């Protein structure tokens, strides 16, 4: 069973930056792509971010699009993603899944236990 | 070379010369005692011709 | 070549003998690339050429896998109004294989192309057609007036435009129930405020231009961990033989000399190798042929002259080559005055050992003074 | 062998790498020269050890003794004996090795000129 | 359809697989050298499972109806000998039920089928034979493998290739055997075809499996089954009695173990013997 | 001296699940106890979980036995709490301790800065 | 082209501490020198702290000598500086600048993108 | 040593005895194959003398 | 000397890495086989006359 174990977060004022990490144990050797979800109180999760296995072919959510920033560490099986020009609407306790990319909707095999990231205005 | 970027690229390919240097010169040593065994036959068949 | 033996030895001074300065090879000439006739192509023509194209609520899903996503003839024609992509350049997944691909058409009007797209919302987005915030595809609309329009108007569109809740992504759902609203609800007839979630939908002749129907396909291209089903239009370079030059066989990378061979493989056999398990013998992937994988020189520049003292030209001696493959052995670069003397012209010379030049070839035989190979000697003397 | 050539493949990147360790590929290549040189004086001592080349008489004619089988005869296309012919015929891959600098075939003395030499010296002990 | 009647279980017998069972390591052209190679293969002399369909004449024989499940493992290597072409597909999966995806093929004795979905498998899948009176020939008109079809995912027809259907008596005509091998996500198949003349155990000759389709399908195969063909008993000529009748048929089912072998190939890349270096 | 930063946690509804990190760093060679304290508005520390360096033997309060899981990542030096059935009476603010497990009172060595976490009713 | 990027800041009480970095990717062959900056809303850029090649002979504006720690990591071409005993007078909009120091002007070959800092009474 | 730090020292100077002695066993080996041929020399001038 | 033995003590991760070497160890074997059969002969030859 894989596992996920996640690290970093806090708290971040508007205009900062942060990265997160998400690490993958068990059976990953048939794992490509790994992808962050985040859901506000009261609100339904929505995809973020996701990084390909060749570190390639990334698709970024449209409120998103041109501020994230990711990659994939393939030797140590952890994915850094860094956050650039934060808005306080991205005040959210952000959950790191392992699935594969498939149209209609990304499908998550596993989710991880996630952590909070809160931005202020 | 199109799988891995540059900086862990010069590690990977020192591993990879150091592996075939130690080959090389296993091979070359190996050579030169069978040059010498060689060296040693062909002088008993000049001394005996 | 003379000063490149004294500088080998670290003396401006050589004694009478053969020395080895360097090695020489053949350069590929651009490169090869080879492919078979075609894989098969994706039915993405039926769904853009389709005579009946299904409304925006009930719009069809049809599933493209093991084929090629052949979109580059399509793309370079023009003929579509809006080719937006979305998370990708258009052209930059043309060189990619994708597990999953599905095909969505429906008809739409000319001003309501803007409602699809990723986490837009509209009484068409959040009811007909939702497109979630991955949206990896890309968006493709043309005029359908010629088709979707005649005389006295169409009335064969429906459209979905009440619903209890928001529609989930890619989620599609037909009933019958008439939607009713909380404050004052109906119990199951058509009473206030409840209106039925399908309503008429039509185009006229006389409707504007933003008011045309238009036909909307929408193409999805996502990664699997699974073996790959979709791909890129594959291209293929014209065949070369008897040249050095670098080839790829089905991503099959090397370096040789291409040449026709005797040799008949195995109907499913592909590759060649050889007791020392290197790769020697390709079959074409157009048509079925043998080539052979050859080095192209290889050898080695060895320079044969007699001492400094009494005598200053030099001859050259290149291993394993043939004479007629010579001028092009690293040349063509250095100084041409003293380097086009000893690569071409007369004196030429084809040993054993390789090609000489430099030294004329003489039909007596004389004490051998300068060792080469075979039975070869040079000498300085007339 | 091209050491060069040999760990690396026409790699620009990989030569400049090994040209930072030295000039161990000069010193292979010199200890391969050197080899290649003292094989061909041993060869050079073993065999050329006549200074003049002798004949046999024509007719052959020596009180009742046969050297036949040890002489070379005009009638095989290489004037080699019938016992050189069937140990070059016993004694049986080194061209399809050819791929990696392995470029090997200097022989300073054929095997004509060392079937020549064995039958000068025959000739000059019978 | 329902649980098949007439299911008499013996104890299963063995035989000796001899030689058989080698196939292409890779499609590589060799000549004339020994290759040395580390591969799921079958291990030489090994104690392949027997198993046989035939209805031995009188009423005091017994007919066979064996269609059991059997586990796939790393790999299943698959013979049959015929003389009337009962043998036309196998069933692969792991849960052998729509609950997940699994592949399926079939012969209806025309073409080839290879399907990749969900199907319902019944508990005893096989074709009916069917002896029309004013179509005198034979033919298949029954078709109850599975209770319905759906999730569509691979499909792939061929063109007609049918042979004779007649349940013709004496010697065997011809061998079938098939290597299935799942790894890595794909599925590999290998087949050769060799005429024999022989009625019982496997030929002594030696024949290598060259590969026929490869498969990119990732699903996870454990057990896996064998299609029969029974020819209806209450309307085959000659019988009147009502049931069901298997003509002479007979399969056989191997296992893969990782094994290095010494391949032999021949001036032409055929490959002519194999060593496996485990035997003695 | 060993520094301990927090994360994790947030606004969670009634009956819900949260999970809390603590890293630690600096001369972690000594520590194989890590114990988790809260503090209710108005109340003193109270003790939560404790996990050892095998990662067995856990303990926790008498009041949130059964709904309370510890783990430790010895690889990441993280150690992570997760709630299960969260509830209004357990809104504390929750403080990251290093210390040994000693019998009448957890000696704590090292105290962290503290996350907030707030369950709605 | 040097590239810069931003990171930290936030909004501190009065008397606490806060961490800066700033990162330099592209051509940093050629960089030895980095000055920071902050811009108060409506007035001009002014000096801050500045770093050496070494990480010696580092010099303090006036207004904020004595109180302040920058150091320079040449190994992850990274600059953390630790500010202290901060005031209110120390919210502005900080930047990092990438240059030489010459005599009378501070001569800046690339500037960065700037990072928010607020300090509170 | 006086530029790198001792983490990466460790590693620099480690890769220099590899090196270096790899460079002293080839000349040693050398050595002994030239030393053998050399005995073989001398033994051969002391039969002849 | 067993050499897939002797750099490894009963460990298949170590045998498994030292696969990737080549045929290292199998060299050594055949060298000392060598060696042996070469001082077989020689002794002999010394004795057996």
């Amino acid at each position: 069973q894989v596992q996920l174990v996640e690290s970093g977060g806090g708290l971040v004022q508007a205009g900062g930056s942060l990265r997160l990490s998400c690490a993958a144990s068990g059976r990953t050797d048939s794992i490509s792509d790994m992808g962050w979800f985040r859901q506000a109180p009261g609100k339904e999760r929505e995809f973020v971010a996701v990084v390909g296995w060749s570190g390639g072919g990334t698709d970024y959510a449209h409120s998103v699009k041109g501020r994230f920033t990711i990659s994939r560490d393939n030797a140590k099986n952890t994915v850094y993603l860094q956050m650039n020009s934060l808005k306080p609407e991205d005040t959210a306790v952000y959950y790191c899944a392992v699935g594969s990319l498939r149209v209609g909707s990304f499908s998550v095999e596993y989710w991880g236990q996630g952590t909070q990231v809160t931005v202020s205005s | 070379l199109s799988r891995l970027d540059p900086p862990e690229a010069e590690v990977q390919i020192d591993r990879l010369i150091t592996g075939r240097l130690q080959s090389l010169q296993t091979y070359v040593t190996q050579q030169l005692i069978r040059a010498a065994e060689i060296r040693a036959s062909a002088n008993l068949a000049a001394t005996k011709m | 070549p003379l000063s490149e033996t004294k500088c080998t030895l670290k003396s401006f001074t050589v004694e009478k003998g053969i020395y080895q300065t360097s090695n020489f090879r053949v350069q590929p000439t651009e490169s090869i690339v080879r492919f078979p006739n075609i894989t098969n192509l994706c039915p993405f023509g039926e769904v853009f050429n389709a005579t009946r194209f299904a409304s925006v609520y009930a719009w069809n899903r049809k599933r493209i896998s093991n084929c090629v996503a052949d979109y580059s003839v399509l793309y370079n024609s023009a003929s579509f109004s809006t080719f937006k992509c979305y998370g990708v350049s258009p052209t930059k997944l043309n060189d990619l294989c994708f597990t999953n691909v599905y095909a969505d058409s429906f008809v739409i009007r000319g001003d309501e192309v803007r409602q699809i797209a990723p986490g837009q919302t509209g009484k068409i987005a959040d009811y007909n057609y939702k497109l979630p915030d991955d949206f990896t595809g890309c968006v493709i609309a043309w005029n359908s007036n010629n088709l979707d329009s005649k005389v006295g108007g169409n009335y064969n569109y429906l459209y979905r435009l009440f619903r209890k809740s928001n529609l989930k992504p890619f989620e599609r759902d037909i009933s019958t129930e008439i939607y009713q609203a909380g404050s004052t609800p109906c119990n199951g007839v058509e009473g206030f405020n409840c209106y039925f979630p399908l309503q008429s939908y039509g185009f006229q002749p006389t409707n504007g231009v933003g008011y045309q129907p238009y036909r909307v396909v929408v193409l999805s291209f996502e990664l699997l961990h699974a073996p790959a089903t979709v791909c890129g239009p594959k291209k293929s370079t014209n065949l070369v033989k008897n040249k050095c030059v670098n080839f790829n066989f089905n991503g099959l990378t090397g370096t040789g000399v291409l040449t026709e061979s005797n040799k008949k493989f195995l109907p499913f056999q592909q590759f060649g190798r050889d007791i020392a398990d290197t790769t020697d013998a390709v079959r074409d992937p157009q048509t079925l042929e043998i080539l052979d994988i050859t080095p192209c020189s290889f050898g080695g520049v060895s320079v044969i002259t007699p001492g400094t003292n009494t005598s200053n030209q030099v001859a050259v001696l290149y291993q394993d080559v043939n004479c007629t493959e010579v001028p092009v052995a690293i040349h063509a670069d250095q100084l041409t005055p003293t380097w086009r003397v000893y690569s071409t012209g007369s004196n030429v010379f084809q040993t054993r050992a390789g090609c000489l030049i430099g030294a004329e070839h003489v039909n007596n035989s004389y004490e051998c003074d300068i060792p080469i190979g075979a039975g070869i000697c040079a000498s300085y003397q007339t | 062998v091209d050491c060069t050539m040999y760990i690396c493949g026409d790699s620009t990147e990989c030569s400049n790498l090994l040209l930072q360790y030295g000039s161990f590929c000069t010193q292979l290549n010199r200890a391969l020269t050197g080899i290649a040189v003292e094989q061909d004086k041993n060869t050079q001592e073993v065999f050329a050890q006549v200074k003049q080349i002798y004949k046999t008489p024509p007719i052959k004619d020596f009180g009742g003794f046969n050297f036949s089988q040890i002489l070379p005869d005009p009638s095989k296309p290489s004037k080699r004996s019938f016992i050189e012919d069937l140990l070059f015929n016993k004694v049986t891959l080194i061209c399809a090795q050819k791929f990696n600098g392995l470029t090997v075939l200097p022989p300073l003395l054929t095997d004509e000129m060392i079937a020549q030499y064995t039958s000068a010296l025959l000739a000059g002990t019978i | 359809c329902v649980n098949l009647t007439t299911r008499t279980q013996l104890p299963p017998a063995y035989t000796n697989s001899f030689t058989r069972g080698v196939y292409y390591p890779d499609k590589v052209f060799r000549s004339s050298v020994l290759h040395s190679t580390q591969d799921l293969f079958l291990p030489f002399f090994s104690n392949v499972t027997w198993f046989h369909a035939i209805h031995v004449s009188g009423t005091n024989g017994t007919k066979r109806f064996d269609n059991p499940v059997l586990p796939f493992n790393d790999g299943v290597y698959f013979a049959s000998t015929e003389k009337s072409n009962i043998i036309r597909g196998w069933i692969f999966g792991t849960t052998l039920d729509s609950k997940t995806q699994s592949l399926l093929i079939v012969n209806n004795a025309t073409n080839v089928v290879i399907k990749v979905c969900e199907f319902q498998f019944c508990n005893d899948p096989f074709l009916g034979v069917y002896y029309h009176k004013n179509n005198k020939s034979w033919m298949e008109s029954e078709f109850r493998v599975y209770s319905s079809a759906n999730n569509c995912t691979f499909e792939y027809v061929s063109q007609p290739f049918l042979m004779d259907l007649e349940g013709k008596q004496g010697n065997f005509k011809n061998l079938r055997e098939f290597v299935f091998k799942n790894i890595d996500g794909y599925f590999k198949i290998y087949s050769k075809h060799t005429p024999i003349n022989l009625v019982r155990d496997l030929p002594q000759g030696f024949s290598a499996l060259e590969p026929l389709v490869d498969l990119p399908i990732g699903i996870n195969i454990t057990r896996f089954q064998t299609l029969l063909a029974l020819h209806r008993s209450y309307l085959t000529p000659g019988d009147s009695s009502s049931g069901w009748t298997a003509g002479a048929a007979a399969y056989y089912v191997g296992y893969l173990q990782p094994r290095t072998f010494l391949l032999k190939y021949n001036e032409n890349g055929t490959i002519t013997d194999a060593v496996d270096c485990a035997l003695d």
